[PDB]
This record gives C-alpha cells, structure tokens and sequence, in this order.
C-alpha cells in the first residue's frame, strides 16, 4: 500500500515566515494527495485537494504544489491561527493512506 | 423514422447508460482490491469511454474479476453500438445509391 | 433462419473457444520466458477479451514467439467476429428499408 | 459523384481538422495540470492520430477533463471516419454485385 | 470471382507488405533516437500487426517523426483492410438474403 | 528474476502478542504474493495466498496485507503451534521465486 512521509516532524518557524511541510509518496500518485488541518482537540479540516486545488473557506495564504512523488503544503504569512498538526492522504491506489503528520510551531 | 437510424439512436442511450452504470459498477467492484487504481467516479467513466472506443490506454483498468466483468460489458456495448452505426450507415448509401441508379 | 445471424452465431462459437485456447496456450507459450507477466490461467483469459476487442491496454501482452502468434490469431478472431456483426446488422437493415420503400 | 464516396471525402477531411484541433486545444487544456505529458505541440499531434485509430499505447494521454472531453471528440471522428469508409466501401460492393447478377 | 473478394485478398496482400516494409522502416527510423525501443527487426514486426490490429498495448511504440509516420501508415493499412472485409462481408450476407426472399 | 527479501530472518515474540513477518520485492509485482508455513520436519503449508486472501482450514489469527514491494503476514495471538519457518512466494513474473525465510520464535 502507498507509505506517505512526511518529513520533518516538527516545523518551527517566525510569525510571518513562509512555511512548507512535505510529504513524499512510496510511488508517483499523479496528484491524488489532499491536506488536513487539525487543532488541538479538533476535527481535521480539508485545506487542499489534488495538491494544488483551494477549498471555498480557506485563507488565501494556504497554497499547495508538486506531483508524482514529492508534494508540498505552503502558508505564506504563518500566524497563531496556523498552529496545528498537518496530514496529507493520498487517494491513487485503493487503500487509501494518510501521512504521519507534522506538527507547526510559532 | 427508419429502423436503422432508429437502432443507432437507442444504442446511443443504451451506451451513454452502459459506461455509466460502468463506472458506477467499476469503482464498486475494484475498491478493496489492494493497489487498485480504478477507484474514483470522474476518472472512472473516462476510463469507461476510454474502454468502449478500444483505445483503452493503460493509464487505467480492471484489476478485479468484476471490475473485468464490467469491462467486458463495457468493450461490447462501445463496439456494438460504433458498429451499429457503421451498419445503419451503409443502409443509408446502399438506399441512396440504388436512387441514383433509378432502382 | 437466415444466413447473416447464423454467422453471427457461429462466429461467437468460435471466439468463445479461440479465446479459451488463446488463454490456454498463452500461458503454455509465455511460461519459461524470463520476466513473463502472461503466465496464470485466469487473468490470461482477461489478457484474451481485452487482446481480442483491441482494446489491449498493456497490464499484459506477450513476449514469446509464440505467445505473440497466439496474440495475432485471438486479434484476427475478435475483430472478424465483431466485424461479421457489424455485416449481419447492415444486412438486416438494408433487408428492412427495402420493405419501407415497398421494394 | 456519388454520395457514399462524397461522404468519405468530407468525413477525412473534417477528421484532419479535428485531430488538429484536436493537437491544439489538448496542449492549451493540458499545460498547467502537474505532471501532464500532453504538452507539446508536434508530438499531441501524434497523439491525436494513435487516439483517433483507437490504437491508444500509452506513451500519451489527457489527464484533465477539457483534455479528456478533446480526447473523446478525437476519437469518435476516427471512429465515425473510419467506418463512415468501410460503409462506403460496402455500398459500393454491393451496388457492383447486383450487376455481376444482372440486377 | 466477384469483386468484394477480390478486394478482400488484394487487401490481405497489401497488408502483410504494409506491415513488412512497416517494422523494416520503423527499425531504420527509430535506431538514432536516444532511448527508441522499436530497433530490432523480429519484435518491430510484432510491432507493426499489433498496430494495424489497433491493439496498441504500449510495449513498444515509434518515437521519432519518420517511425510515427511509418505508424500512421500501417494504422490505415490495417483499418481500410479489416474495415474492407466487413464491407465484403455484408455485401455477400446482403446478396443472400435476397434470394432468401427471392428477389 | 523477482527477488524476495524477507527480514529479519528470525522474529522473537512473547506468546499472544501481535507479530508481524515481512517480504519485499524487487519490483511491483501487485498482489501475486503467497504464504507458505513449514514447521521443522514438515512439508510447506499454504497459509494466505494473494497476499490477504484467506486460507480455508487456517486458523482465523492468520492475515496478510500490502501490495507493490511490500507485503506482510500477521498473526493476532501467537502460540506454541505456530513456531516454525515462513516463506513468501511470488507469481507475478515467470520464473517463480521464493523468500529466503524467517523463523518464529516464542
Ligand atoms: C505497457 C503500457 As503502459 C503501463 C500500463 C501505458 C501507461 C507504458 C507505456
Ligand atoms: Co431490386
Ligand atoms: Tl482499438
Ligand atoms: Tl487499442
Ligand atoms: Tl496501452
Ligand atoms: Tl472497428
């Protein structure tokens, strides 16, 4: 089944810095990955779908990009409102696999 | 009216209903098959005309033996229909011709 | 009766076991052949429908001589079948449009 | 004239438009999708071909939906062509057999 | 005799040349190009009928310009000739029914 | 020809726990994977074939998943009865190749 890693773990950045989590598939997936975002004690919340389509109700400054095997997740000006863990889930092959998940950090 | 002409019509509505219920069948059959890639609806009735018109690709197929079935079902409604066509062509020039010939 | 339909019939006869012999002997041709993907019975049936509808999609396809002999007769027979069809379907067409023409 | 061999006439003729057409619009629907290898100019020209015989190999295909509706459009020109053709040739078989009968 | 056989023969004929000087030429055109698989004589004209048959799995496909040429080539010779079988065919299921019907 | 590669080669658990045998090979070859059981002095046991498909006559604590490269046999609830040597098997491509083995131990 399709592995996803998402690499580093932990994202410490400065309020305002651009921000990039990553997440790498065991195959090329085309474009089947989508992002969640979850706050603590939360339920996870779709940000990106296809790696690079916006969802209606996400701030403008979340933005995705990549294909094949390497995917990356971007937030423009990070700020208090962003902290939470990210997990990126593939949908190309069946099972259906979700990344371990990084956490960001202001 | 006109049989032939009446006959590509219906195979039209039927195939346009085949590589639906196709798709449909198709994602239904190949999830839980583990790798498979035939498991969304959009794509999966592209992957049904795709099937119906014999260019099949190769960017996806079947993996299961329902998902094959379905294929097959698939295969021989696109052929059967585009032939029918062909069919109800000639009938038309072959009438049309023998006009021309004042038969 | 009527000879058009009864070639049809025989036709699908025929398909039905060229594409069963075709499974059989793919598997014959194609097992001893390093790196061979065309070697199980069941889904080397599936390798016959898909090959004879040519629709072929390269989850699988031969690498012998033989296996691609195999290869050549099923094609010939799915595509004769299927065109023997096509024939049969304009040669009732054309029967039933004379009969609106009072021909 | 006739109109079975006007037929073929346009129908390649409206076939060489629309798998240019065809070439044209899948680059234009096709860059700006990651990943897509249906991008350039000459070789979606080939594409247009191999996917309007039906011949479909899988070196090239449409990932979008726009280059999957263009796909679709190509591949009934070839097939409406080619058999628009074979009905043709039929039409005048038969019109020439009804003289070797003196019919 | 009977011209729709003839025709069917001829077409037979031509083929098996089409897809001879087909996988020859394919093989001259595609040596050169960096990383073209379609460059030993016997596999290219496995090649060449899996082509005219529209079966396309995607083993082997032309890469450079003259090769696609030589494809598109062998593409028509393969439909115009199965396609001009199923024409002859209807043509002789059509003179038949006639007499059926004794006209 | 395929290569099967199964570690580690031998698997020490305490009896009950969930353990976890592996197989991996050297290119995708779907679910074409086979499990074979062979306790000392007897012959090989066919255990889970296509990779998760079950056996009938084998004790319902026996699975198996994955799918491409990597592939694994599970058993929920270890005992006594299952220590012996488990091989992978694949049919896939021709020549039909074996797993070098790894032993359970309790
Ligand atoms: C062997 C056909 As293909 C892999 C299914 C088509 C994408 C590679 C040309
Ligand atoms: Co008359
Ligand atoms: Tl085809
Ligand atoms: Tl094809
Ligand atoms: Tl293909
Ligand atoms: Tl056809």
């Amino acid at each position: 089944d399709i592995l996803l890693t998402q690499s580093p773990a932990i994202l410490s950045v400065s309020p305002g810095e651009r921000v990039s989590f990553s997440c790498r598939a065991s195959q090329s997936i085309g474009t089947d990955i989508h992002w969640y975002q979850q706050r603590t004690n939360g339920s996870p919340r779709l940000l990106i779908k296809y790696a690079s389509e916006s969802i209606s109700g996400i701030p403008s400054r979340f933005s995705g990009s990549g294909s094949g095997t390497d995917f990356t997740l971007s937030i423009n000006s990070v700020e208090s409102e962003d902290i939470a863990n990210y997990y990126c889930q593939q949908s190309n092959r069946w099972p259906f696999t979700f990344g371990s998940g990084t956490k960001l950090e202001i | 009216s006109a049989l032939h002409w009446r006959a590509a019509g219906a195979a039209t509505v039927l195939l346009v209903i085949v590589l639906l219920a196709g798709s449909y069948l198709a994602v239904l059959a190949e999830r839980g098959a583990p790798g498979a890639q035939l498991i969304t609806y959009p794509r999966a009735l592209w992957w049904s005309v795709e099937t119906a018109t014999t260019v099949g690709y190769g960017d996806l197929y079947p993996v299961t033996l329902w998902g094959r079935c379905v294929a097959v079902v698939v295969m021989v409604a696109g052929i059967t229909s585009f032939g029918l066509v062909t069919a109800a062509l000639a009938t038309w020039f072959v009438g049309r011709e023998q006009e021309r010939r004042g038969h």
